[PDB]
C-alpha cells in the first residue's frame, strides 16, 4: 500500500480560543544508546601467516 | 591435516564416520585419533599481546 504519515487533525484554530490542560501523564520512556564495542587485537603476523 | 595447538581430553562424542571438528568460524577445535578411536580438543596456544 502507500503509506499514510499519520492520522489526519485539523486543529481547531481561531483568533480568540485557547486550550488548556486539565491534567497530565507522567510518561517514562526509554532510550538505548550503544556506547563501546568488543576491543578487539589482531596479531597480524599470525593472520596472515601462522 | 596440521597445525599447532593444546590437545586436551575432550567430552565432544563424535558419530563413528566423523573425524573432524569445527566451531562457528570453521576453524579445527576438536578432532579423532587416528590410532585410538579418541576425542581431543585442540585449543590453541596462548597467544598474546606484550
Ligand atoms: C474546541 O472547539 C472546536 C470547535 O467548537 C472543536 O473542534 C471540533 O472537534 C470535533 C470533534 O472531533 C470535530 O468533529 C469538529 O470537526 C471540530 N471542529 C473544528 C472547527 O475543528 C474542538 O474539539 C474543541 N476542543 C476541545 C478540547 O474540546
Ligand atoms: C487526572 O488523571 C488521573 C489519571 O491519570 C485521574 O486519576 C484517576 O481518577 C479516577 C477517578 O477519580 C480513578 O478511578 C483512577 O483510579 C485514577 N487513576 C490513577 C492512576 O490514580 C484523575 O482523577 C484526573 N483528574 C482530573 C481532575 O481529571
Ligand atoms: C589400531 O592399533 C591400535 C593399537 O593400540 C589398536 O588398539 C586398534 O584396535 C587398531 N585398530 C583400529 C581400527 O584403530
Amino acid at each position: 500500500y502507500t503509506m499514510s504519515l499519520g492520522a489526519e487533525n485539523s486543529v481547531a484554530y481561531s483568533n480568540n480560543s485557547i486550550a488548556i490542560p486539565i491534567n497530565f501523564t507522567i510518561s517514562v520512556t526509554t532510550e538505548i544508546l550503544p556506547v563501546s564495542m568488543t576491543k578487539t587485537s589482531v596479531d597480524c603476523t599470525m593472520y596472515i601467516c601462522g | 591435516l596440521t597445525g599447532t595447538g593444546v590437545l586436551t581430553e575432550s567430552n565432544k562424542k563424535f558419530l563413528p564416520f566423523q573425524q573432524f571438528g569445527r566451531d562457528i568460524d570453521d576453524t579445527t577445535d576438536a578432532v579423532r585419533d587416528p590410532q585410538t578411536l579418541e576425542i581431543l580438543d585442540i585449543t590453541p596456544c596462548s597467544f598474546g599481546g606484550v
